[PDB]
């Protein structure tokens, strides 16, 4: 069983630790979801009529 | 009409004269100046308001 060959373990561990925790996490961080456009048709600070 | 009907001596005469000698007191307001000044202040206020607006 090749899986049991403990000679070549680090050459599997290292690049996985690199691509799962650094590269892929970054390629995610670049993917952002902006909040939806919410044109507010009610916003008017008009003081009381002067009076 | 009273000269020829009122036989009272001088009553019509002195009545008419004191009437002509009467001057009714035509009262003065003393109320318009203050409302004018209040209007002026209100004009200033609305002017600054409309400028800022």
């Amino acid at each position: 069983m090749p899986q049991l060959n403990t000679t070549v373990w680090p050459t599997m561990i290292t690049p996985m630790l690199l691509t799962l925790f650094l590269i892929t996490q970054l390629k995610m961080l670049n993917t952002n979801y902006h909040l939806p456009p919410s044109p507010k048709p009610m916003k008017m600070k008009n003081y009381n009529k002067p009076w | 009409y009273y000269k020829a009907n009122v036989a009272k001596a001088g009553l019509v005469d002195d009545f008419e004269k004191k009437f002509n000698a009467l001057k009714v007191p035509v009262p003065e307001d003393k109320y318009t100046a203050q409302v004018d000044a209040e209007e002026k202040e209100d004009v200033k206020s609305c002017a600054e308001w409309v400028s800022l607006s």
